[PDB]
């Protein structure tokens, strides 16, 4: 599965 | 084997405004197995690599939702973006993630990856000890400021040591062989040059995986020339390598091919 | 970053006989690009396209292709036209490469 990202840049 | 799995994120934004265009490839052992893209009329994502096949809906339902989460995420990650290095809008600009794992001969993991990339230069990497940012230029700095702030490097840190390694894992089971191989084809050819001289090109033709070394001579690479491996367009792949030569001094040069797939090295000669 | 063209075909070429032109584009950005097949200067209609796909430096790469028939006399060339390039570029397919 794919990652799933957090806080943006 | 050196088993990885990658997924390469691109968000790109062009003049005529809108909105970015997000497209999502993923690959196991360096084989595209999934795809995203938000152009299609029903963007979805789709299997790639026929044991793929073998999932049922809810999978690939669950990975259009994350997917869309992220076409979401870049969106912003962009607009930030366009705000640090102060540009003037309606312009194309990119924006890219590399992320994935390395496993060991034991499915033991070996490193993990989660990069990034704005018009095409790096802006901020994940470090190998997987707790600290590498950010090259000052707007890559704010980005590290924000990110130890928000233990980002704990949330990423989990992905690849849990989830990654463990959906890897099935993916392999998945594919059993579906480990295939194609032996390289190799032929030498001879196509004379102005004054006294030859050229030996040595071809290889039909081979699958790309890796492939291709040696003529003893132990001479100096003045040879060779050309980017190319795909033939079918599943399997090409390459050349030539070298200048006096004519009629043509017999002493061999060529010597190393691919995976084959018995033994093979080396073969020009025959007129 | 400019481009990288190469113009060969899958199988090797014989006059008269079917076979299939590739021409193969690499190392550019921004990923989007153009690029044209050419038969003695005149457009090809139908060219086929490799979906968006990028390499480990960053860069992007396409492949386009057409069946085709080599003959002694026709022309055949690819032209390619992005952003990082003045002027569009043109390379033509020479059957000994």
């Amino acid at each position: 599965e794919g990652p799933r990202n957090q806080d943006w840049l | 084997g050196p088993h990885s799995m990658r997924y390469f994120e691109t968000a790109v934004s062009r003049p005529g405004l809108e909105e970015p265009r997000y497209i999502s490839v993923g690959y196991v052992d360096n084989k595209e197995f999934v795809r995203f893209d938000s152009d299609a009329e029903n963007p979805r994502y789709e299997p790639r690599a026929p044991w793929m096949e073998q999932e049922g809906p809810e999978y690939w339902e669950r990975e259009t939702q994350k997917a869309k989460g992220q076409e979401q995420w870049f969106r912003v990650s962009l607009r930030n973006l366009l705000g640090y290095y102060n540009q003037s809008a309606g312009g194309s600009h990119t924006l890219q993630q590399m992320s994935g794992c390395d496993l060991g001969s034991d499915w033991r993991l070996l490193r993990g990856y989660l990069q990034f990339a704005y018009e095409g230069r790096d802006y901020i990497a994940l470090n190998e000890d997987l707790k600290t940012w590498t950010a090259a230029d000052m707007a890559a700095q704010i980005t590290r400021r924000k990110w130890e702030q928000s233990g980002a490097a704990e949330h990423y840190k989990a992905f690849l040591e849990g989830e990654c390694v463990e959906w890897l894992h099935r993916y392999l089971k998945n594919g059993n062989a579906t480990l295939r191989t194609d032996s390289p084809k190799a032929h030498v050819t001879h196509h004379p040059r102005s004054k006294g001289e030859v050229t030996l090109r040595c071809w290889a033709l039909g081979f699958y995986p790309a890796d492939i070394t291709l040696t003529w001579q003893e132990e001479l690479t100096q003045d040879m020339e060779l050309v980017e491996t190319r795909p033939a367009g079918d599943g399997t792949f090409q390459k050349w390598a030539s070298v200048v030569v006096p004519l009629g001094k043509e017999q002493n040069y061999t060529c010597r091919v190393y691919h995976e797939g084959l018995p033994e090295p093979l080396t073969l000669r020009w025959e007129p | 970053k400019t481009p990288q063209i190469q113009v060969y075909s899958r199988h090797p070429p014989e006059n008269g006989k079917p076979n299939i032109l590739n021409c193969y584009v690499t190392q550019f950005h921004p990923p989007h690009i153009e690029i044209q097949m050419l038969k003695n200067g005149k457009k090809i209609p139908k060219v086929e396209m490799s979906d968006m796909s990028f390499s480990k430096d960053w860069s992007f790469y396409i492949l386009a292709h057409t069946e085709f028939t080599p003959t002694e006399t026709d022309t055949y060339a690819c032209r390619v036209k992005h952003d990082s390039m003045a002027e569009p570029k043109t390379v033509y397919w020479d059957r000994d490469m």
